[PDB]
């Protein structure tokens, strides 16, 4: 059957995957020992996508967790979760990038590349047949940025029929957690373009907004939005797990949503998220979870989808539903709002549906979206960096490490080109 | 004797299959173990039909079908639902990943090594009939397996065996509804291999269906187990006559000699009788005049393309239950004086009749009601080049780009493979506009 | 920009094509070249800007090896001597006549040599001791979408051929790094190294036949002039650059009539790759110079990109397809003139 290897880099890699086997275990029901202790047959009929088999009845997830410096692998250990990982798995070295992109690509990265794909072997070789991988990191800083990409690079290299979908958080546009963050995003640009088949931009303040307008919170932490992140990471590959009406994939999914190889960064989002107090007074149907997610304020892109035209969009729904129902909304969606849409695409949507939905609820819904609004999370990127590179500001911590600028006019330029294919589509045609 | 491979292919034909037997078995008293306590009560007859079911001395009854899906996220659930005790575990799935809503792997990258274990079972299935013959073939137009597969099946079935009467249920795609972005392109690369080896396919469209569910039964929020029933009760009325006895029966050579007049043309449209609701069954007479005209009635047609834009080439009109032959030629005659129902003036007969006894059955938890008589039509005319002509179109834009096609070469597919895929089409359409056009001496 | 030439060639009837009796399924009037499949149905016509004749010795029109250098080849010299860079790229499958065209016989020249040799006779014309001429060679290949060189000789042990990659110059632009380059004065020096070159190529014995092709060849000139003389000091002030790229490459073999697994079918989709994006990027100029606004995706393949100052900015540009008559080779025929039709438009 279908299998998944997920790898996470970077400390929001492993702050994210954490929350993520915390709701997979939650669907199929298993402890932290790995013990099934379900209540339906259906949860272990398909266990084998994510997970592998033990030998009293537990169950192993396939991580493979690389961070350079053990300070961010420590806490899982120290966690909920933590003691169902395979300890051969865990693979750390020490020094760690320092946010810099050098130390995580060149020299470290080059250290602990090794140990780290003789893992991925191990876990892919025992594998009856497989689909494609899973990375989890966040652009702009160090580690997660160029290991991953390294990572990336080296797999494709070995296994190309397969799906590398990487989900990565990205720069925000008035926040910055790190200062170097336009550098490394446009170096790992740079990188995954080339070498990926659809990505997932994930921005923070869209999930603070989020966080803070629909589920009205007043304390959101991490884990909230890690929270929201994990909600999308299951609802995709959902109808590989379970069965339905009209099942999709990874790979259909990425033949649909991705016109030319060049445009696979997508905008996601979750849709039922309400307060505590606001599910009493509405009703889940598809028209209304349709119109959460068409809305500006559940897209986590940071990225408003009115400044620019859907080249495609993609709709998972999970649930006894209606098919009628959901393809009358979806081209409601298309007559009403046409001037969003392209034209030389006559049907812009596809459809998703499974038939179990989560543990306490009766409808689901993700939402994935291929835009030309997406220019302005990398024209700013490309901005911040000339700024900086005109000046040579942070430069001479990269140069150190064997490196040159030639390098970083070309990401420039990779980046620019990237933009102007969607500008293409901006204007009718 | 006489037979009927049934091969499903895809999700469309497997959750299509499971309705047509949940129908059969009903129809003729088969339970889901493949036993008959309704023979071990009478005693007798060969109630058991012997065109669908395949009979051991057991008393077991296995059906003669194989369905093929390359993922088994479909056909698992036939390995564990109700139906598990009576089917071969020989169900075909190779299914280590699917399709992918593309041509190309349903046609060669995951195609090859798989399709021999369908052909030897085809082998197996065939050698223990002798008698008439003809394989259904049931698949969606926009799938990478409805597609691919099956315009690779089609192009072994017509080497092997040959002269014999191959036949395809197929889903059609919507204009404005689709749930891909891609069925522009599978449409007309699977109608380019197979409008050369089929011989009669009818067509189905999900917005048909859709649209007459809830005008006339009076359902606002259907599924796909309320519209695959119906298409079961087509296949039905069409594959009755092998099965039960009858005042005038049509077999399966009949249908592909009256409806395809030139060999390219052999893609008609289909109906029923459905304004038969649990309600609407009383305040209704449900004759053979007011069931026939439901027949030219655009509403209740079964696929996207208003008659009245075109001819009819050729129609079939085949009747269940209580039915009288003067009723049907009334029926006839009244359509025939009409002039909204243009004919082809090389066709003044136009229609085939075929008349059978027993009646439909009622699949329980279900939408439709009981009737003492059903009808079906199955019409080749010339309004389809229009639900073609939309097709074309979304081709001649998303090709102009090069769009969504990198995909397909990268699973070994020539770029200008679709360039002649659709050189042949507009071929098809000049032909329509060619044949209805009326000679003048 | 400038408009992209593409031009047509039907060779003539083979010798064993002629004991056999194969028949004849294209046609041509003037301009037109139109194929009527011998019994089946409906003619395909085709109309391009220029267009070759060579089944017959008697035709007003024929077109042998000296109208082909004259009406395609020579003025992209003059291009290529003003400054201007300039690219010909060959399409055609094998047993259509690429082989005959480019390069030929030793008693019939191609198109590369009949290059070389005027070249250097406007340059020896010109010589003078106030302008001089320099000229660079260079041979490389794209194999599944890797860059390797064919001048260096290789060592007799398993994996040799070093897969270079490529780099953006900011002012230059794309090249390769390690792309050895030798200097040319004799055409007898080109020759020694393009069969070197075209003797390490990759090239598979498929099933069909035995000598085939499944990289894409690039042979490029560089034609450098230092044309500088201050009335002030008598020192060399500025030098003007322009490339040539003579580019030879492969056919689709669509893997269905050749049921092909492994190393075989990973090259069909790089060929067909590379042919979908080239094919893509001629007719976004095309349309770029008829005044409206179009993205040339020049970075999906390498060809395009490595490429990219010599298709665009003020070059001109050349397409060659080769076709061949007979009735069994209609389908690579019509793929062949589909695929050069798409190029014009
Ligand atoms: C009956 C009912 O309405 O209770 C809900 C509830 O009130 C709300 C607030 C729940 C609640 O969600 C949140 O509180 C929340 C807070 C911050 C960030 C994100 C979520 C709920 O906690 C969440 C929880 O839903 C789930 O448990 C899902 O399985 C969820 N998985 C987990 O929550 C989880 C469990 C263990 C460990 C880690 C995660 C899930 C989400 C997506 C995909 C698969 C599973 C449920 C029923 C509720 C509460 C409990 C209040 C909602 O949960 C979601 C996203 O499905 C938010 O929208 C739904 C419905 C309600 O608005
Ligand atoms: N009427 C009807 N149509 C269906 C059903 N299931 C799927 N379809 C239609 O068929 C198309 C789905 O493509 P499929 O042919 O199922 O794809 P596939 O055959 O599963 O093969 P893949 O494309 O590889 O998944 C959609 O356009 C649906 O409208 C069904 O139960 N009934
Ligand atoms: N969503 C989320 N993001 C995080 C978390 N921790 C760090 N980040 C993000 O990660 C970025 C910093 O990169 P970081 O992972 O620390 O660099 P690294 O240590 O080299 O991998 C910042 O932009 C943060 O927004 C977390 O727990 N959750
Ligand atoms: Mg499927």
């Amino acid at each position: 059957m279908r299998e998944i290897v997920h790898i996470q880099a970077g400390q929001c890699g492993n702050q994210i995957g954490a929350k993520f086997w915390e709701v997979i275990s939650d669907e199929h029901g298993i402890d932290p020992t790995g013990s099934y202790h379900g209540d339906s047959d259906l949860q272990l009929e398909r266990i084998n996508v994510y997970y592998n088999e033990a030998t009293g009845n537990k169950y192993v997830p396939r991580a493979i967790l690389v961070d350079l410096e053990p300070g961010t692998m420590d806490s899982v250990r120290s966690g909920p979760f933590g003691q169902i990982f395979r300890p051969d798995n865990f693979v750390f070295g020490q020094s760690g990038a320092g946010n810099n992109w050098a130390k995580g690509h060149y020299t470290e990265g080059a250290e602990l590349v090794d140990s780290v794909l003789d893992v991925v072997r191990k876990e892919s070789e025992s594998c009856d047949c497989l689909q494609g991988f899973q990375l989890t990191h966040s652009l702009g800083g160090g580690t997660g940025s160029g290991m991953g990409t390294l990572l990336i690079s080296k797999i494709r290299e070995e296994y190309p029929d397969r799906i590398m979908n990487t989900f990565s958080v990205m720069p925000s546009p008035k926040v910055s957690d790190t200062v170097v963050e336009p550098y490394n995003a446009t170096l790992s640009v740079h990188q995954l373009v080339e070498n990926t088949d659809e990505t997932y931009c994930i921005d923070n303040e869209a999930l603070y907004d989020i966080c803070f307008r629909t589920l009205k919170l007043t304390t959101p932490t991490y884990g909230d939005l890690n929270h929201l992140v994990s909600a999308t990471m299951s609802g995709v590959t959902t109808c590989l797990r379970f069965p339905g009406q009209l099942n999709a994939d990874l790979r259909k999914l990425a033949v649909n949503m991705v016109p030319f190889p060049r445009l696979h960064f997508f905008m996601p989002g979750f849709a039922p998220l309400t307060s505590r107090g606001s599910q009493q007074y509405r009703a889940l149907t598809v028209p209304e979870l349709t119109q959460q997610m068409f809305d500006s304020k559940n897209m986590m892109a940071a990225c408003d989808p009115r400044h620019g035209r859907y080249l495609t969009v993609a709709a998972i729904f999970r649930g006894r539903m209606s098919m009628k129902e959901v393809d009358e909304q979806m081209l409601n969606v298309q007559n009403k709002n046409s001037s969003y849409f392209v034209e030389w695409i006559p049907n812009n949507v596809k459809t998703a549906v499974c038939d179990i939905p989560p543990r306490g609820l009766k409808m689901s819904a993700t939402f994935i979206g291929n835009s030309t609004a997406i220019q302005e999370l990398f024209k700013r990127i490309s901005e911040q960096f000339t700024a900086m590179f005109r000046r040579k500001a942070f430069l001479h911590w990269y140069t150190g490490e064997g490196m040159d600028e030639m390098e970083f006019t070309e990401a420039e330029s990779n980046m620019n080109d990237l933009v102007s294919e969607y500008q293409q589509y901006q204007d009718a045609t | 004797m006489r037979e009927c491979i049934s091969i499903h292919v895809g999700q469309a034909g497997v959750q299509i299959g499971n309705a047509c037997w949940e129908l059969y078995c009903l129809e003729h008293g088969i339970q889901p173990d493949g036993q008959m306590p309704s023979d071990k009560t009478i005693g007798g007859g060969d109630d058991s039909f012997n065109t669908f079911f395949s009979e051991t001395g057991a008393g077991k009854h296995v059906p003669r079908a194989v369905f093929v899906d390359l993922e088994p996220t479909v056909i698992d659930e036939v390995r564990t639902g109700t139906y598990r005790q009576l089917f071969h575990p020989e169900q075909l799935i190779t299914g280590k990943e699917d399709a992918a809503n593309n041509y190309a792997r349903g046609h060669y990258t995951i195609g090859k090594e798989i399709i021999d274990l369908v052909l030897d079972r085809i082998r197996k299935l065939a050698d223990q009939c002798t008698g008439l013959q003809g394989f259904l073939v049931f698949h969606s137009f926009g799938g990478g397996t409805g597609s691919g597969f099956t315009s690779l099946l089609m192009e072994r079935l017509s080497v092997d065996y040959g002269k014999k009467s191959k036949l395809e249920f197929s889903i059609y795609p919507a204009p404005q509804v689709s749930t891909a972005v891609v069925e522009p392109y599978n449409s007309i690369l699977t109608t380019h291999t197979t409008l050369e080896h089929s011989d009669c396919a009818f067509m189905v469209d999900n917005e048909a269906i859709y649209d007459i569910c809830r005008r006339n039964l009076d359902i606002e929020r259907p599924t796909y187990t309320n519209l695959n029933r119906l298409i079961s009760q087509i296949v039905s009325s069409i594959t009755a006559s092998l099965r039960f006895d009858g005042a005038l029966n049509v077999d399966l050579t009949e249908f592909q000699t009256n409806l395809v007049p030139y060999p390219r043309i052999h893609f008609p449209l289909a109906t029923y009788a459905p304004v038969i609701s649990a309600e609407k069954a009383y305040h209704e007479q449900l004759s053979v005049a007011e069931i026939t005209n439901a027949c030219f009635e655009p509403a209740n047609q079964m696929v996207k393309c208003d008659p009245r834009h075109g001819k009819y080439m050729a129609c079939c009109l085949l009747y269940r239950g209580d039915v009288v032959p003067k009723d049907v030629n009334a029926a006839i005659a009244t359509i025939k004086t009409k002039r909204s129902i243009q004919f082809v003036d090389w066709c003044p007969t136009g229609f085939k009749v075929g008349i059978n006894y027993q009646p439909p059955t009622v699949v329980p938890g279900g939408d439709l009601a009981k009737v003492q008589r059903a009808v079906c039509m199955l019409s080749n005319t010339t309004a389809i080049a229009e639900a073609w002509a939309r097709l074309d179109h979304k081709f001649d834009l998303m090709y102009a780009k090069r769009a969504f096609v990198h995909w397909y070469v990268g699973e070994g597919m020539e770029e200008g493979e679709f360039s002649e895929a659709r050189e042949d089409m507009a071929a098809l359409e000049k032909d329509y506009e060619e044949v209805g056009v009326d000679s003048v001496e | 920009n400038s408009q992209v030439t593409v031009a047509v060639r039907v060779r003539p009837f083979s010798k064993r094509e002629k004991t056999e009796k194969a028949s004849q399924v294209v046609f041509t009037n003037g301009e037109e070249i139109t194929v009527e499949h011998p019994d089946m149905k409906q003619v395909y016509s085709f109309i391009y800007d220029v267009s070759f004749w060579s089944f017959d010795e008697c035709h007003p029109g024929y077109a042998s090896q000296t109208t082909v250098y004259e009406t395609l080849a020579a003025p992209l010299l003059d291009r290529a001597f003003e400054g201007y860079n300039t690219c010909l790229f060959a399409y055609g499958q094998t047993g259509s006549g690429k082989s005959y065209t480019m390069m030929g016989l030793n008693e019939e020249p191609g198109i590369i040599p009949r290059f070389c040799e005027d070249l250097f006779a406007q340059i020896a014309k010109k010589q003078t001791s106030e302008v001089s001429y320099h000229l660079e060679m260079s041979f490389f290949e794209v194999y599944n979408e890797k860059i390797h060189d064919l001048l260096v000789c290789k060592g007799e042990n398993g994996q040799r051929k070093q897969p270079l990659r490529a780099r953006e110059h900011p002012v230059s632009g794309p090249y390769v790094e390690g792309l050895s380059m030798n200097v040319v004065s004799s055409y007898s020096d080109i020759q020694s190294w393009l069969e070197l070159g075209n003797k390490q190529r990759a090239t598979a014995a498929t099933g069909m036949n035995d000598k085939s092709s499944r990289s894409h060849s690039v042979f490029t000139l560089v034609m450098t002039q230092t044309k500088t003389e201050v009335v002030e000091g008598e020192e060399h002030d500025h030098r003007i650059t322009s490339r040539i790229n003579l580019v030879d490459l492969a056919g689709s073999e669509r893997c269905s009539t050749a049921h092909s697994s492994g190393q075989r079918l990973k090259e069909g989709v790089s060929i067909n790759k590379s042919l979908l994006t080239l094919g893509k990027v001629i007719s976004a100029l095309s349309e770029q110079a008829n005044g409206k606004r179009v993205f040339i995706p020049y970075r999906e393949s390498t060809l395009t990109w490595l490429l990219k100052e010599s298709l665009g900015g003020n070059s001109k540009t050349a397409m060659i397809a080769t076709v061949s008559p007979a009735a069994s080779n209609i389908e690579e025929t019509l793929s062949t003139l589909r695929y050069a039709t798409q190029a014009r438009l």
